[PDB]
């Protein structure tokens, strides 16, 4: 039996917490839930940290399942503490279409990995002169070499034959020539990926084209995770895809990408598939690959019969039947 | 009889210019095309003397211009100092389905105007400590403001009824934020269109599963140009969309994609409908309505019929055989 982390979050998220331990439950899964609600604290100093208490159990545990939080009202997330605390270097986005589900996109197949300290996130916006806003944005040679590495290593642990690089090279010459300077190298120890360079814009119009081409694109910080958006988009939507962030010292966190729907944040409501396929993700980097492969059967099952779907799938069905007739298929 | 620059270009361009001169004169177009080139040399005088061929003509029509993306950072791209230069700050592009070209989408008629001039064209990189390479981005009220006073007159002469800025004010709170706030100022001054704002993220997701709520896109000019291109892509890919870049004074007129098609060219494989259009925008701009709406709508018409496709969208065709099938078209007329 292995601990892992749980943060329940907010709005949807102690909901579709509890649907996904429900669902271990039922498959017989060797996972114990150390749950750690985590709120934002004034440490030395007024500067802001997640609590010891939760920082510890991370550290320990190293894997965490992680519900949807929320943006503080006055100008520190919480996301944004824990990809600092934790290190989380690259966010790891597979977008697989669902035989159940369908979109006019069928053939999906694609890993996303981004980085995840810099670019958009190094940034500081400021004001020049009265309507002149400067922003500035930052790309570094180790964490480049990081994050190409890492999309390499993924590859070969997963069975990818390709990897494409995506870049504006064009426009940012010296920070995504940078970027594709750093794949380069990693793509000559690991030849057994073949690797191309594609303009971000050529991407984005084949995607939209012909998804089956794309395999593993890993792609530097500066415009966040738009591209993982569209890809999202071609399957579905936030509601059914699963995350990963991968850090320092073994600690991985999984998410769903999808926010705390305040909205439909009453009880029973919320599509669980997305943290569930995140949990599905977890497993499978734990080592537990016969666990994986029957919770994530009896998911897709659940969602092709399409008799007890939630509502943002188009059935009329709740978070809780939903959850429960996964929990029926699983046993077998 | 107006005189207008050509710039032929790279890859398929100078074939795709070939066969717009072609059509002009079977149109009786009193168009009259001269030539400057813009070759792959690290000089910017070729560029130069481009700029200095828009001025004097103020009205261009361009192929694409190769990027080397492994040139020294001393090298900017061609293009985009000829849209600096000429301060051609409205960059348009139509996304409109055609009926014979069957996508994954049905009845998207999109609109995007993006600005032109500022954001990422106005990126200065340094790397002042070995290893660290910082990027620095201007969005300001003058040019947002501009840009927002063109999508609603474009929305409004156009018939058209909504305007949905496309931003990321959620992230970069003060420049996209400015940005918005500079569409709200102008929104105030017409009663008649729909304002709307929609976070580029949520933009690009709603784009591939329902597109058909879009109606006038305006942008900043950041997000790396992936909202034009996930449109162009919708609608059937390059081969069918124009693009077009207006100052107060200057305009360009080309494909609404970059891709210069190098490894089709000479090949009389490339379709010609988006530089044709992009022709027909330019005719416009010249008060030539009566000759852009005979070639358009010959366009138009010849797209309808499958035989004339071209293998970017499925058919079997070439180049030559489209542009006979336009031709046909036009002298019916
Ligand atoms: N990784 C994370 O922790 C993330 C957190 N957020 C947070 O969420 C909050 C609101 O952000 P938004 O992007 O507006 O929310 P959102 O991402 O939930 O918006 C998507 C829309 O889809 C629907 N939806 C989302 N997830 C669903 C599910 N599992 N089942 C059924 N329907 C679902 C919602 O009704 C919502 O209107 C913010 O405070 C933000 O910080 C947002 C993105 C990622
Ligand atoms: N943002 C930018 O500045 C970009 C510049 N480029 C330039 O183009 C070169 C690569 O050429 P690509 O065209 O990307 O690939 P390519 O050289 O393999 O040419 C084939 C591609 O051309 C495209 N295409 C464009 N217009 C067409 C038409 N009228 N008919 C049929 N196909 C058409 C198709 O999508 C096809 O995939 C690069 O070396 C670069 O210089 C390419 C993409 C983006
Ligand atoms: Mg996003």
């Amino acid at each position: 039996v292995q601990t892992v982390t749980l943060i329940p979050g907010d709005g949807i998220g102690p909901e579709i917490s509890a649907a996904v331990m429900k669902i271990f439950d039922a498959a017989k899964a060797p996972i114990q839930w150390e749950e750690r609600n985590v709120t934002a604290i004034q440490g030395p100093g007024g500067k802001w940290m997640i609590p010891s208490e939760a920082k510890e159990s991370m550290d320990k545990n190293k894997m965490g399942l992680k519900g949807p939080l929320k943006t503080p009202i006055a100008a520190p997330s919480m996301n944004l503490l824990l990809r600092k605390t934790f290190d989380l270097y690259a966010n790891v986005r597979p977008c697989v279409s669902i035989e159940g589900y369908k979109t006019p996109y069928t053939d999906v197949n694609i890993v996303t990995i981004r980085e995840n300290t810099e670019g958009e996130y190094s940034g500081i916006e400021h004001v020049i002169v009265d309507g002149v806003v400067q922003s500035i944005k930052l790309i570094t040679e180790g964490a480049s070499k990081r994050i190409a590495e890492f999309a390499f290593e993924y590859a070969r642990n997963n069975h990818r034959s390709n990897v494409t690089a995506v870049h504006k090279a064009n426009i940012m010459r010296m920070s995504d020539g940078l970027f594709l300077q750093k794949c380069r190298e990693v793509a000559e120890s690991c030849k057994d990926i073949k690797f191309n360079e594609m303009y971000l814009d050529t991407v984005c119009l084949n995607m939209v084209q012909d998804p089956s081409q794309f395999d593993v694109l890993v792609m530097p910080n500066l415009y966040g995770d738009i591209l993982s958006d569209l890809c999202a988009g071609l399957i579905g939507g936030l509601g059914v895809t699963p995350s990963g962030n991968i850090g320092a010292n073994g600690v991985a966190i999984f998410e769903s990408v999808h926010g705390t729907a305040p909205d439909i944040a009453g009880k029973d409501m919320a599509n669980p598939t997305a943290l569930l396929l995140s949990a599905v993700m977890m497993l499978r980097h734990m080592g537990l690959f016969d666990h994986a492969a029957r919770i994530e059967a009896a998911c897709f099952a659940t969602i092709k019969d399409g008799k007890s779907l939630t509502k943002d799938l188009g059935g009329n069905a709740k978070c809780s039947d939903f959850t429960e007739e996964i929990c029926r298929r699983v046993k077998d | 009889r107006h005189t207008v620059t050509m710039i032929p270009g790279d890859g398929i361009g100078p074939e795709l210019m070939l066969h717009v001169k072609s059509v002009f004169r079977h149109a009786c177009v009193p168009v009259d095309f001269e030539e400057v080139h813009v070759s792959s040399n690290a000089d910017e005088e070729d560029i130069r003397n481009a700029i200095m061929a828009i001025r004097r003509n103020r009205v261009a029509l361009k192929g694409n211009i190769e990027t080397n993306h492994n040139l020294p950072p001393s090298h900017k791209s061609r293009n985009n100092i000829l849209r600096t230069s000429l301060d051609l700050y409205a960059n348009v592009i139509h996304c409109k389905s055609l009926p014979g070209v069957v996508t994954r989408h049905k009845d998207i008629d999109i609109l995007i105007v993006r600005e032109n001039t500022e954001g990422e064209y106005s990126s200065l990189e340094h790397e002042s400590v070995a290893g660290v390479v910082e990027s620095l981005k201007i969005i300001t009220k003058a040019k947002s403001l501009r840009i927002a006073e063109y999508a609603f007159k474009l929305a409004q002469e156009s018939g058209r009824k909504k305007v949905t800025a496309v931003h990321k004010a959620n992230i970069m709170k003060l420049g996209d934020g400015l940005f918005l706030q500079c569409c709200r100022e102008v929104a105030a001054r017409y009663p008649q269109i729909t304002f709307e704002n929609m976070i580029v993220d949520n933009t690009t997701m709603q784009l591939v599963s329902r597109p058909q709520q879009f109606d006038v896109m305006v942008m900043p000019n950041l997000y790396g140009n992936i909202v034009n291109n996930v449109c162009a892509g919708l609608v059937g890919g390059p081969g069918l969309v124009a693009g077009a870049n207006y100052g107060h004074v200057y305009a360009v007129f080309e494909t609404a994609t970059r891709n210069t098609g190098k490894s089709i060219a000479n090949k009389n494989i490339a379709n010609p409908t988006a530089t044709l259009l992009a022709s027909c925008m330019m005719l416009d701009h010249l008060k030539l309505h009566s000759y852009a709406t005979s070639i358009r709508k010959a366009v138009l018409a010849s797209m309808d019929n499958e035989n004339m496709h071209t293998p970017d969208i499925g058919g079997q065709g070439t180049t030559s055989e489209a542009i006979q099938d336009v031709i046909r078209h036009i002298r019916v007329i």
